[PDB]
RNA sequence: GACAACUCUCUCUAAGGAACUCGGCAAAAUAGCCCCGUAACUUCGGGAGAAGGGGUGCCCCCUCGGGGGUCGAAGU
RNA sequence: UUCACAUCGACGGGAAGGUUUGGCACCUCGAUGUCGGCUCUUCGCCACCUGGGGCUGUAGUAUGUUCCAAGGGUUGGGCUG
RNA sequence: CAUUGAGAGGACCUUUCCCUAGUACGAGAGGACCGGGAAGGACGCACCUCUGGUGUACCAGUUAUCGUGCCCACGGUAAACGCUGGGUAGCCAAGUGCGGAGCGGAUAACUGCUGAAAGCAUCUAAGUAGUAAGCCCACCCCAAGAUGAGUGCUCUCCUA
RNA sequence: AGAGAAGGUCACGGCGAGACGAGCCGUUUAUCAUUACGAUAGGUGUCAAGUGGAAGUGCAGUGAUGUAUGCAGCUGAGGCAUCCUAACAGACCCACAGACUUGAAC
C-alpha cells in the first residue's frame, strides 16, 4: 500500500454545521492538531528494503515514555512523542529527521483527503447488528426471533464453512474513509474542517493523507 | 452497550436504588462513618455531597429539598446547624473512602466511608 | 447435548490444573496485600 | 494557545457573532407568532413570506433552529428554519401567545383553529 | 414515506377522493415514495358521476408527505397528510385545478403542477 | 459485582397501517356514569349496552337540574 | 418468394446427465423419518439480465439464433398442503 | 516501538435521464454505435451537525392514597416509570457523509498482420496485434505460529 | 549467592476499551517567563443544554385561580477551571555478552 504524499495526524474534535454564502449547510468534522507531526525517521530502499517516513505526533512528558523509545527520539533530536506512524512513499529525498510538517502547506482548499482512524467499539455483537441479518418472525408460533438461523447445509458437507458469518466483536478497528473534501482551514486555531464523518468519537487519533486514486497517484501495479 | 452512561446501578432497579441511597446517607449523617460495600460507597459519594452543598446555603428552599431526601428530620436540622461551621472552607470533597478486608460470607469487597 | 464419550484421564487433569492456576494469582494478590499491611503506612487501607 | 474543548465551543461563538453582525436576530421563544422572509436562490424579485406560530426552538450553536406551524389552504404545514442562515433576510415578532410548554407538539392533534394566521 | 397499501388524499379536481398506493416507479427497487415520485395507485373512494370510477389503476405524483423534505438551506417541510395528484404519462395532471401547498422541489419534472398551485413552498 | 451476545417478563417507538401469517395468532384499541338516539329480522319475548353521537375536573350563584367562572396538552 | 442447413426440421439413428415418473432391495430399523414457508448459506451451468462477439430472411430501433462468460443480480402482492 | 507481505478475506454491482445528434440509417414513420455528463437503485464502510426514536440520568402536569403533628410544601405506593407531556449525553435510522478507481498485466470466444507445410491460398505451424462485468495485480481490513517464526531503530545486561 | 537490568505483570483511579482476560489512559498532581507537553475519576465553581416560570412573601379576586419579585427554580451522563477526596502502601517475574562449525577480514 504505497501512499501518495505525506500525511499528517490529527485529533477529532467533533462535528458542527458550516454555511456557505448561498445557504448550503454542510456538516463538517473539525480536526484539531497538537504539537507534533515531526518527521522522526527515514527509511531508504537500500537500508530498509523500501521508502518510507516515520512521523511522530502527540507530544508527551518524558517520564511516561519508555527508555527504548526515548532513545529512539534522541537519535532524531526531537521532542518526546506518543504516537509514531509511517507513510510509504515512492520517493523520499525531501525529508530529513527532525524536519517539521505543516498541514497548511500540504493541504489547500477543495483538496481530496483520506481519513484513516480507529472506529467506535460496539463490543460483542449479535448476528443482526454485525451482519444485517433479517430477523425471523416475532409472533406466530415462532421461537427464533434474533437467532442466527441455520448455519450450514445437511449431512454433506457436514461441518460449517470457514468464515461463515457469526456473532463476534464489532468495531474498534483501523478504517479508511476515502475521498473527503476540505471545507475550510483556520490558521488562527490551527484546525481543519472536513465535509462529512470521520471514524471514532472526539479525542480520537486520525491519520490524513492525500487520497490515493488507483489510476493516477499510484504505481500502476 | 453503555458509552458514557454514568450512574451507579448497585444491581438494583430504579426505585430500590434510590431508596437505598437515601437510606445510606441518613446513616452516614447520623453516625459520621460507616462500613459498606465498595460499590455502595462509591455510588453514595454524589448524594452525600449533594446534601452537604445543600446545607451550605441554608435557604428555606434548600432545607425543604434536603428534608425531601433524607428520611429523618432531626439529622437534617443538625446538618444545617453543623455544616457552615465544620465545612465552611472546604470546597467540595466531603467524604473519605477507606477500604478493608473483604467480607467472609460472599467475599464482597468492603469499605469504610467517612464523613471528612 | 451430551458427552458422546467420557473424558480421558490426562485431558481432565489439564483442565482442572487450569482451574487451579487461578489460586496462584490470588496467592500473589494475597502476598502483596499482606506486605502492604505489614508496614502500617497505608492510609487507604484499614484493619481492626 | 487554545485548548481543544475550548476550540469546539469557540467556533460556534465565532460563527454566531459573525452571523449576528451582518443581520441582528430577535429574541424568539416558543409561542410567538412570527413573520419570516426568505431570499430564494431563484426568484430574485420578491422574497418569500412565511408567517406562523413557533411551536419549538432547538438551541444549537450556529445551526440553532426554529419550527413554524401554520394552516395553509386547510393543510397543516410545519417548517424548520436555521436561524442564522444567510438566505434569510428579515425576521420579526408579529405577536405573542401565552403557552406553558417548551414545545407545542400538541397542536397537530388540536383543531385547525389554533394554527390559523393571517 | 408512502408505500404499498398506504392511503392518500387527492389534491385536485380529477374526481377521486382517495387513493391506495400499490407501487413505486422509476425508483428501481426502492420501497419509499417521497415527494416527487410517480406511484401507481388505485382509486378507493371517488366523487360520484365523474370520469373516474373506483377500482381504477392510475398514475400519480406525490406532492405531500408526513415525512420531512430537506432542502439545502437546511430548510425542512412537514405536512399533516399524505397527498398525490393524478396524472398522465406525459407529466400533465388529468384534473385541471389543484389544492393545497406544494414545493419548488417539483418544478423540475412537473411544470403544470407547480403552475396550478395556490401556494408554493 | 459487572451491565456483551442471546432467551424470557415488560414500557415506548418516526412514515405507513395486516403489506405479516396457515389464520389479525399475539398485541393495540374500546370501557364507568348521565343524556340524546337505535336497523333488518322475529317464535312479538327479543334483536339491544344495536350501531352512532354528546356531557363529565375545580370553584362560586340559583332551584332543590340550570347559569356563570377557571386551570390543564388531556377531567370516570 | 429463388434457396435443405437465417429460422424450422418430418422418417430414423448416436449420445451425455442423474433434476421427473419408475425397476432393484445393497442400505438403516431402537429414537438413520416425506412437501411449503422463515433464517442462513454454499456450489453447478443446460445464460433470465448485466460484459464481449459470429450469422441473419441484420437499413435503423428492436429481434432471432449461436459462441465465450457463473463476477453480480434475480421485486412486492391476490391465490394454493 | 515501527513496519515488509507469503497467505487470507471484503469490495470491484446496476438503472433511467441529458450532451454527442433529431446526426448517421431510411421514401417516410422512426432513430443509433463509440465516447463524455448528471441524477437513482441495491449493497458496503463509517457517523450524530441537522430531522427524529428511545433515553426507569433529569424537568413539568396530574388522579387515588398513606406518611412527614396540622395548612403549606415535599416523600412513598399504584410491579421491572401510577398515568401522561418534554428531553441532554449515549445507542440508533427513516437522518448525514463516503465508496465502487485503472491507455495496469495475461487470457476465453472473435477480429487480425506478416507467412510456410501443400511455388496458390491460409489469423498458425515460427513470430506477433487488438479485445470481455471473467482471471491476476492495484483498492480496503487482517496478517512473520509465514516454525520458511522476516527487516529496521533504540534500550539493557549490575555486585562480590 | 546478594541484589533487583531494560521491560513486564500486579496493586491503585479510571474510560468514547470491555462478557472475562485483553486495549488504552492515568498514579502527586509541575514549573513557566513567549505557545502546547503535569487534572485519571469524583466533588465544588462556572458555561453549553433541558425543562418552562421555583419556594416564600406580596398584591387582585367571594373563591377556584391569576399576577409581580424572576430566562425564575430544579437538573446539568456534556465542556472549561480548581488538588477538596481517592490515585496511599507497595508486591512479584526478570540481568551464562549470548552453545557448536566454517569462511572473510586484521
Ligand atoms: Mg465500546
Ligand atoms: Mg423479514
Ligand atoms: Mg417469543
Ligand atoms: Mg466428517
Ligand atoms: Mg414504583
Ligand atoms: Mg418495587
Ligand atoms: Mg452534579
Ligand atoms: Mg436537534
Ligand atoms: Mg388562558
Ligand atoms: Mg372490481
Ligand atoms: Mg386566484
Ligand atoms: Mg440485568
Ligand atoms: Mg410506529
Ligand atoms: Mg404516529
Ligand atoms: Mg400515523
Ligand atoms: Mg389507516
Ligand atoms: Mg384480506
Ligand atoms: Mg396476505
Ligand atoms: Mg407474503
Ligand atoms: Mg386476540
Ligand atoms: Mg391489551
Ligand atoms: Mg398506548
Ligand atoms: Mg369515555
Ligand atoms: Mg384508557
Ligand atoms: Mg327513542
Ligand atoms: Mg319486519
Ligand atoms: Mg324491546
Ligand atoms: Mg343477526
Ligand atoms: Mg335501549
Ligand atoms: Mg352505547
Ligand atoms: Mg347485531
Ligand atoms: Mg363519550
Ligand atoms: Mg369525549
Ligand atoms: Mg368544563
Ligand atoms: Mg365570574
Ligand atoms: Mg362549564
Ligand atoms: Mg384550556
Ligand atoms: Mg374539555
Ligand atoms: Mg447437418
Ligand atoms: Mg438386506
Ligand atoms: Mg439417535
Ligand atoms: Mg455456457
Ligand atoms: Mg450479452
Ligand atoms: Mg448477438
Ligand atoms: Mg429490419
Ligand atoms: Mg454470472
Ligand atoms: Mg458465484
Ligand atoms: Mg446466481
Ligand atoms: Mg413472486
Ligand atoms: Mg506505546
Ligand atoms: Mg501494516
Ligand atoms: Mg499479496
Ligand atoms: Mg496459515
Ligand atoms: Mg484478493
Ligand atoms: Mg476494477
Ligand atoms: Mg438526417
Ligand atoms: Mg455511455
Ligand atoms: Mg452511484
Ligand atoms: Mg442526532
Ligand atoms: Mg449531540
Ligand atoms: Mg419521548
Ligand atoms: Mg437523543
Ligand atoms: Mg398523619
Ligand atoms: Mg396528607
Ligand atoms: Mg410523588
Ligand atoms: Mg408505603
Ligand atoms: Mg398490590
Ligand atoms: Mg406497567
Ligand atoms: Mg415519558
Ligand atoms: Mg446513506
Ligand atoms: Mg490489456
Ligand atoms: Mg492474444
Ligand atoms: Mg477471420
Ligand atoms: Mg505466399
Ligand atoms: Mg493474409
Ligand atoms: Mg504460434
Ligand atoms: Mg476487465
Ligand atoms: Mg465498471
Ligand atoms: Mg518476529
Ligand atoms: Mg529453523
Ligand atoms: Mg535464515
Ligand atoms: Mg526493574
Ligand atoms: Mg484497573
Ligand atoms: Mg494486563
Ligand atoms: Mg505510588
Ligand atoms: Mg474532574
Ligand atoms: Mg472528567
Ligand atoms: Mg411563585
Ligand atoms: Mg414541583
Ligand atoms: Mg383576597
Ligand atoms: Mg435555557
Ligand atoms: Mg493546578
Ligand atoms: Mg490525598
Ligand atoms: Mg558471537
Ligand atoms: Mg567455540
Amino acid at each position: 500500500s504505497v501512499d501518495a504524499g505525506i500525511g499528517v495526524m490529527g485529533t477529532k474534535l467533533g462535528m458542527m454545521s458550516f454555511f456557505e454564502e448561498d445557504g448550503t449547510v454542510v456538516p463538517v468534522t473539525v480536526i484539531g492538531f497538537k504539537e507534533g507531526n515531526i518527521v522522526t525517521q527515514v527509511k531508504t530502499e537500500s537500508t530498509d528494503g523500501y521508502n518510507a517516513v516515520q512521523v511522530g505526533y502527540e507530544r508527551l512528558r518524558d517520564r511516561k515514555l519508555t527508555m527504548p523509545e526515548r532513545g529512539h527520539l534522541n537519535k532524531a533530536g526531537v521532542i518526546p512523542m506518543r504516537h509514531l506512524q509511517e507513510f510509504r512513499l515512492v520517493s523520499v529525498d525531501d525529508f530529513t529527521p527532525s524536519q517539521k510538517l505543516l498541514f497548511e502547506e500540504l493541504f489547500k482548499e477543495g483538496d481530496m483527503v483520506d481519513i484513516s482512524g480507529t472506529t467506535i467499539g460496539k463490543g460483542f455483537q449479535g448476528g443482526i447488528k454485525r451482519h444485517n441479518f433479517k430477523r425471523g418472525l416475532m409472533t406466530h408460533g415462532s421461537k427464533s426471533h434474533r437467532a442466527l438461523g441455520s448455519i450450514g447445509a445437511g449431512t454433506t458437507p457436514g461441518h460449517v464453512y470457514k468464515g461463515k458469518k457469526m456473532p463476534g466483536r464489532m468495531g474498534g478497528t483501523k478504517t479508511k474513509i476515502r475521498k473527503l473534501k476540505i471545507m475550510k482551514i483556520d490558521t488562527d486555531l490551527r484546525v481543519v474542517m472536513i465535509k462529512g464523518a470521520v471514524p471514532g468519537k472526539p479525542g480520537n487519533l486520525l491519520r490524513l493523507a492525500p487520497a490515493k486514486i488507483v489510476g493516477k497517484n499510484i504505481p500502476k501495479n | 452497550m453503555k458509552h458514557g452512561r454514568k450512574i451507579h446501578r448497585l444491581s438494583r432497579p430504579a426505585d430500590q436504588r434510590r431508596a437505598l441511597l437515601r437510606g445510606l446517607t441518613t446513616q452516614l449523617l447520623k453516625h459520621g462513618r460507616i462500613k459498606t460495600t465498595r460499590a455502595k460507597a462509591s455510588a453514595m459519594r454524589k448524594y452525600v455531597d449533594k446534601m452537604i452543598t445543600l446545607a451550605k446555603e441554608g435557604s428555606l428552599h434548600k432545607r425543604r429539598q434536603a428534608l425531601g431526601f433524607i428520611y429523618e428530620k432531626q439529622i437534617v436540622h443538625a446538618l444545617f446547624a453543623e455544616v457552615p461551621e465544620r465545612y465552611g472552607d472546604r470546597n467540595g470533597g466531603y467524604t473519605r473512602i477507606i477500604r478493608t478486608l473483604p467480607r467472609r460470607g460472599d467475599n464482597a469487597p468492603m469499605a469504610y466511608i467517612e464523613l471528612v | 447435548a451430551v458427552p458422546k464419550k467420557r473424558t480421558s484421564i490426562y485431558k481432565k487433569r489439564i483442565r482442572k490444573n487450569i482451574w487451579k492456576k487461578k489460586g496462584y494469582w490470588a496467592a500473589l494478590k494475597a502476598f502483596s496485600l499482606a506486605k502492604s499491611l505489614s508496614t502500617g503506612n497505608s492510609k487507604s487501607f484499614f484493619v481492626r | 494557545r487554545v485548548k481543544l474543548g475550548d476550540i469546539m465551543g469557540i467556533l460556534n461563538k465565532k460563527a454566531v457573532h459573525a452571523a449576528e453582525e451582518l443581520r441582528p436576530v430577535p429574541g424568539i421563544r416558543t409561542g410567538d407568532i412570527v413573520q419570516i422572509r426568505l431570499e430564494v436562490p431563484e426568484n430574485k424579485r420578491r422574497l418569500s413570506v412565511y408567517k406562523g406560530i413557533v411551536i419549538s426552538r432547538q438551541n444549537a450553536g450556529i445551526h440553532t433552529t426554529i419550527r413554524i406551524r401554520r394552516i395553509i389552504a386547510g393543510v397543516g404545514v410545519e417548517i424548520v428554519f436555521p436561524l442564522y442562515s444567510p438566505n434569510i433576510k428579515e425576521i420579526k415578532v408579529v405577536s405573542h401567545r401565552k403557552v406553558r410548554k417548551a414545545r407545542l407538539y400538541y397542536l397537530r392533534d388540536k383543531l385547525p383553529r389554533l394554527s390559523t394566521f393571517k | 414515506m408512502i408505500q404499498p397499501q398506504t392511503h392518500l388524499n387527492v389534491a385536485d379536481n380529477s374526481g377521486a377522493r382517495e387513493l391506495m398506493c400499490i407501487r413505486i416507479i422509476g425508483a428501481s427497487n426502492r420501497r419509499y415514495a417521497r415527494i416527487g415520485d410517480v406511484i401507481v395507485a388505485v382509486i378507493k373512494e371517488a366523487i360520484p358521476n365523474t370520469p373516474l370510477e373506483r377500482s381504477e389503476v392510475i398514475r400519480a405524483v406525490v406532492v405531500r408527505t408526513c415525512k420531512e423534505l430537506k432542502r439545502d438551506n437546511g430548510m425542512i417541510i412537514r405536512y399533516d397528510d399524505n397527498a398525490a395528484v393524478i396524472i398522465d404519462q406525459e407529466g400533465n395532471p388529468k384534473g385541471t385545478r389543484i389544492f393545497g401547498a406544494i414545493a419548488r422541489e417539483l418544478r423540475q419534472k412537473f411544470a403544470k403542477i407547480v403552475s396550478l398551485a395556490p401556494e408554493v413552498l
